[PDB]
């Protein structure tokens, strides 16, 4: 199957109400429109997507998308593929305004928590739900941020030095000392959550009081130990989720930058056209060889040219289900930022995952003759 | 002084510019001469065209230049719709390479978005657009 | 004004150095003592690009020389320009890297570097505003390639806005000297591609080559190979020392050159080359120069450019000459040989001029071109490498100094994506 695509509305903000504004966004079901205020009667445009959600109320239920739908409608699916044995993967995208953190992180005093607090609430739950004596689960967590081409660890405390990226030649792409904790309570994953968006890098800006200067990964390790004495055997599945929050997209002249901030949104921008351009290449890359013949013609898509992508390898391609959840400003100032986003959640639709769950061969390869034998013995026995 | 045809569009305005002994019964006869002739294409809602000027001062030289001592000049400032073929063959190039973002992280790297590129291109062909209205024949 | 700071380690790129100092000099005018003898009054509008001034009206040039044995520092400095540099600036060690690139990267480079930091230090912040580096060394050997790689990793992290350059002879298909140039060449390639924004690219078989077949020379010696380096290196950078009629920064260069920001391996060129007792045949002009200049036997990087696609291509000339002959006869050549440039870039030649030409040559050109045909150079390395991994060779000489076999694998594979990429777009078709 292909990606997943979960586009969401965003509500008026200060900035888009002190200068007068319209909405712009229309939906209903899989689909969204979007009008160009330029010139109307022109060419109302039309996109299809999985999942859609509006967010201008709160108090009516008229289609409103509350953060507990958001959750249950990708995380809840995501969370039992995990539980299956598949690595998942979730990223949002947008621009500065669009609402990326507001899904992801949401507001800790609010009831509406983002996505990363459900889902580990809902793992813990499923954990202290289905402990057994022979069903027993391990849980570490890690968290790192990319500032400007340059990876830096958030729950390991103040430490100047930089991480090392380094590739494992069967593992692929990974990151050298980063400090990986265990798990045992809700509490402990909490607090380490809190210190985290506590030492994340964020600065100010017009577009946003509180903007993110980095991108950041949270990433969970999962451990399934099957503990039948007299058959089974333990660590049979292993697990990686991971959760990816995004820099929006900086205008530079509307944002006000200058001097270091500029510099950082430069660097924000190479690394999203970069994205962009990766995974424009993908799309293509498995559209082509679907449908075309069947060559597999040798265009290799190119992750080199940035750590984001580097380190993404994997859940952009190969192992790994993903979903993509684009954030969106309705008002009408913000038409091309809309529409880039809408045509590359749109090209994002057209990427497939091979997500395939492994174990050892030789287990496999045993379990396989087994069953041959089994049906060998049912053959002669009838 | 641009590669470009004339005789592809329509000429919709003339300034004549004039220096030296020049007399307007001269320009007047030059004027009518060119407005004979069918190669040179005026638009219908300019019916008049022209718009001439006389000085007396006649053009210097410049030691060690190349240009002619003369008793008369002319500069002509006109106004036509050929330009537009010009900007199109310079568009052709530019798509040859946005289809494959050549060159664009320099750009993006001293603080410009990448969409800037596309909604200047868009704002382009809306100006070729009005180059091609302006001149069809009204009805 | 824009100021240059010029690094050389290791045997190579020192003699490299001490070669193109002692041409840059001629051109400015400069006595072996410092004092200047000159006759024109342009030679001293620009001379802060290279040399700082002294009191007693002197200039020393902005170098900084490193190693790790003495001898070539003994070398150098008793020779004729040795008492031009500054002696502070003669930073060495005892106990060389012995043609290991382990020792020169981590064990025996990681003491000395300090050192080499802070005088770069020192240097840089005294230039008005600094303009970029350049770095002179060789990869198949132990000290340049260990010490190299790693002064350049050090000095991006520090200085990240500015120009690094780099003159690195890579290892000969046939001609070899060393046992172990495979390993020393993967590994410093792996971290050239990631650090650095512009790099030429030399091999001595190419300079043999143009030496005995153009030239005519019956006993070439390192000191004509670092002769034609030379004059390409002090040809590339003529634009920010004298005027001209179109100006080319390193910056536009760059701009200009690199499409894509993993592609900054280039092949240089300079013209002309008369042999002597043959001048008088030959006439010079543009034409003669623009058809000397893409011929493939004058390209010093021992790589046809006939088996690929010319990415894109620059040409500086020196001298007083036409602007509609140059644009006619680059048009000219993009238009006969239409099967060599690729077809997505509708016009693929940078053009600068200058006017002030070399001391004695009334016309000059340089030649920087960016074409795919490289690969061909980064496969042979990579063949040659699995060729000594397989059975692991020379492997424990790496081990006992602090590596392991994933830091081999990794650099393999970089170069080889490398390779994938440029031969992505090699092959005709493509098109839209
Ligand atoms: C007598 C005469 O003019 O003959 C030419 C000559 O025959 C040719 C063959 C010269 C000659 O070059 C060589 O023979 C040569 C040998 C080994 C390696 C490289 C070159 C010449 O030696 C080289 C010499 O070049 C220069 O002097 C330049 O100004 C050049 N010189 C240096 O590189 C230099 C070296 C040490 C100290 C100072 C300068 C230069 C370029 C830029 C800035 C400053 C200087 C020139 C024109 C000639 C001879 C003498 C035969 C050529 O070289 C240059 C750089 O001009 C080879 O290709 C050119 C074409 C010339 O026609
Ligand atoms: N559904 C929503 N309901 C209420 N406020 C929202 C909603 N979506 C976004 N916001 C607000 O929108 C503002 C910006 O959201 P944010 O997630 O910071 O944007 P972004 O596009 O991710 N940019 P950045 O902060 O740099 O990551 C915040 O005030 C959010 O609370
Ligand atoms: N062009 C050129 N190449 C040289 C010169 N001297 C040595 N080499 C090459 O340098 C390689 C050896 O590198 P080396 O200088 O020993 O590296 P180092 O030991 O780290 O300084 C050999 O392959 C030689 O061909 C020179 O003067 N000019």
């Amino acid at each position: 199957a292909s990606v997943k695509v979960a586009v969401r509305v965003r509500p008026f903000n200060s900035r888009e109400m002190s200068r007068d504004s319209k909405c712009i966004i229309q939906m209903s079901g899989s689909t969204t429109t979007i009008v160009n205020p330029k010139q109307p009667k022109e060419t109302p445009k039309s996109f299809s997507f999985d999942y859609s959600y509006w967010s201008h109320t709160s108090p009516e239920d008229i289609n409103y998308a509350s953060q507990k739908q958001v959750y249950r409608d990708i995380g809840e699916e995501m969370l039992q593929h995990a539980f299956e044995g598949y690595n998942v993967c979730i990223f949002a995208y947008g621009q500065t305004g669009a609402g990326k953190s507001y899904t992801m992180m949401g507001k800790q005093e609010k009831d509406q928590q983002g996505i990363i607090p459900q889902l580990c609430e809902d793992l813990f739950s499923r954990i202290n739900d289905t402990t057994n004596d022979n069903m027993s689960y391990s849980v570490e967590v890690s968290y790192m941020e990319i500032y400007c081409e340059r990876v830096r660890d958030l729950l390991n405390p103040k430490n100047k030095g930089n991480l090392r990226v380094r590739e494992h030649p069967l593992l692929g792409p990974y990151v050298e000392d980063l400090s990986k904790l265990a798990v045992t309570s809700y509490n402990d994953i909490q607090d380490l959550m809190d210190s985290g968006n506590k030492a994340r890098t964020v600065a100010a800006t017009n577009m946003n009081e509180t903007s993110s200067r980095s991108h950041a990964v949270f990433n969970i390790i999962f451990t399934q130990k099957r503990h039948d004495a007299e058959t089974n055997i333990t660590t049979e599945k292993v697990s990686k989720i991971s959760l990816v929050d995004l820099a929006g997209s900086e205008r530079a002249d509307s944002t006000g930058a200058k001097g270091t901030r500029l510099k950082e949104g430069a660097n924000i921008n190479k690394s999203l056209t970069t994205l962009g351009k990766v995974i424009s290449a993908l799309a293509e890359m498995d559209s082509g060889p679907n449908k075309n013949k069947k060559k597999k013609k040798t265009d290799f898509i190119l992750y080199r040219d940035s750590v984001l992508t580097w380190l993404l390898r994997e859940n952009l391609g190969g192992n790994s289900r993903t979903a993509m959840v684009a954030a969106l400003s309705p008002a009408d100032i913000n038409y091309d930022e809309t529409l880039s986003t809408l045509r590359y959640a749109d090209r994002a639709k057209q990427i497939r995952c091979n997500a395939v769950i492994n174990e050892d061969p030789n287990n496999k390869l045993i379990r396989e003759l087994k069953d041959e034998v089994t049906r060998l013995r049912d053959l002669l026995y009838a | 002084m641009v590669k470009c045809d004339p005789r592809h569009g329509k000429y919709m305005a003339c300034c004549l510019l004039y220096r030296g002994d020049v007399v307007p019964k001269d320009v007047n006869a030059a004027i009518a001469t060119i407005k004979t002739k069918r190669s040179i294409q005026f638009v219908d809602w300019c019916p008049t065209g022209f718009k001439v000027g006389i000085n007396y001062q006649p053009p210097t030289v410049v030691p060690g230049g190349d240009l002619a001592k003369v008793q008369r000049a002319v500069c002509m400032l006109s106004n036509t719709t050929a330009i537009a073929e010009a900007w199109a063959r310079l568009d052709h190039k530019f798509d040859l390479m946005y289809a494959k973002r050549a060159f664009v992280h320099w750009y993006v790297g001293e603080g410009m978005e990448e969409g800037e590129f596309s909604e200047a291109r868009e704002d382009m062909a809306a100006l070729e657009k009005d180059y091609e209205e302006v001149g069809v024949d009204s009805v | 004004m824009r100021e240059i700071v010029h690094i050389q380690a290791g045997q190579c790129g020192n003699q490299i150095g001490a070669k193109f100092w002692e041409v840059i000099s001629d051109e400015h005018g400069i006595d072996p003592t410092g004092s200047y003898h000159g006759d024109s009054d342009l030679q001293l509008e620009r001379i802060n690009v290279y040399y700082n001034e002294a009191t007693g009206n002197k200039y020393v040039p902005r170098a900084i020389l490193v190693d790790l044995e003495p001898g070539t520092m003994d070398s150098v400095r008793s020779g004729p320009f040795g008492q031009i540099f500054r002696p502070d600036n003669f930073v060495f060690g005892q106990s060389g890297a012995g043609n290991n690139w382990a020792k020169g990267h981590y064990t025996e480079g990681a003491e000395l570097v300090d050192s080499v930091l802070d005088v770069v230090r020192k240097e840089s912040e005294s230039c008005d505003c600094l303009q970029g580096f350049q770095l002179t060394h060789s990869l198949g050997g132990g000290t340049g390639s260990g010490m190299g790689t790693l002064l350049i990793s050090k000095i991006r992290e520090e200085y990240p806005d500015r120009i690094m350059n780099t003159f690195s002879v890579m290892p000969s298909p046939k001609v070899s000297d060393t046992v172990v140039e495979p390993y020393n060449a993967t590994l410093s390639v792996h971290q050239l591609v990631e650090n650095t924004d512009e790099t030429y690219c030399i091999d001595n078989e190419a300079l043999y080559d143009i030496c005995f077949r153009t030239l005519k020379l019956t006993t070439p010696t390192y000191g004509d190979l670092n002769h034609l380096v030379s004059a390409t290196m002090s040809g590339v950078t003529t634009c920010l020392r004298f005027p001209g009629q179109l100006n080319a920064d390193l910056r536009k260069l760059a701009v200009n050159m690199v499409p894509f920001p993993r592609l900054h391996f280039f092949m240089p060129g300079f013209a002309p080359l008369t042999s002597r007792g043959s001048q008088q045949y030959r006439a010079l002009t543009v034409p003669e120069l623009t058809q000397q200049m893409f011929d493939s036997k004058n390209m010093m990087a021992a790589c046809d450019p006939r088996h690929g696609r010319y990415l894109t291509v620059a040409a500086i000339f020196r001298g007083r000459m036409s602007m509609k002959e140059v644009d006619e006869q680059m048009l000219n050549v993009q238009n006969k040989n239409s099967s060599y440039f690729v077809e997505w870039i509708p016009n693929n030649v940078k053009t600068a001029v200058c006017d002030i030409p070399p001391r004695g040559l009334k016309m000059s050109a340089t030649f920087i071109g960016n074409s795919t045909a490289i690969q061909e150079l980064f496969k042979r390395i990579s063949e040659q490498f699995t060729a000594m991994f397989r059975r692991k060779a020379f492997l424990h000489w790496y081990t006992g100094e602090g590596m392991d076999e994933m830091e081999f694998t990794e650099a393999e594979s970089n170069m080889n994506d490398l390779v994938s990429e440029y031969q992505q777009y090699q092959d005709a078709t493509a098109d839209e």
